[PDB]
């Protein structure tokens, strides 16, 4: 818990 | 309303009596908050994502407008790149995945 | 289909001759996956989150079955407690959010 960028 | 998903969707809080934006985020379980100050007591707690864990403080019950409904939950505030709402408030507007 | 957000919205896909669980993630701009075998070149990246950064494989135009919808798309190969299907898949099924 809790998922994201580049 | 409805959201498409081809940009990040975001969308502006109200939390504490400050304005805020915030991603909408399905893969999270929590929200989670940059820079506000709540009032009161609160838990620490760590919090796992994609690179790593973060240290937060728990408060419950904290009132937060979110698109102009108003909700109360368990907000997190911490160390994160962007601000998040997860399930947790997710659910209590109704927010469901369509395809 | 419509898929409610009081449990982690989770779906079954197959990828690479593969079948694999992943977490359907409007916080997530890619995809990633841990623990797939895809075939051909790759690039090197890196990718942020919550908590920090990992590095990964980038593989383009790699064909998923999600859902029983066959997309094709950018994957994410790398270190993930989660694998997480992100918003560049998620808008090739036509996924939205709704409230």
């Amino acid at each position: 818990r809790v998922x994201e960028a580049l | 309303p409805q959201i498409t998903l081809w940009k990040r969707p975001i969308v502006t809080i109200k939390i504490g009596g400050q304005l805020k934006e915030a991603l909408l985020n399905t893969g999270a379980d929590d929200t989670v908050l940059e820079e506000v100050n709540l009032p009161g007591r609160w838990k620490p707690k760590l919090i796992g994502g994609i690179g790593g864990f973060v240290k937060v403080r728990q408060y419950d019950q904290v009132p937060i407008e979110i698109c102009g409904h108003k909700v109360i939950g368990t907000v997190l505030v911490g160390p994160t790149p962007t601000n998040v709402i997860g399930r947790n408030l997710m659910t209590q507007i109704g927010c469901t995945l369509n395809f």
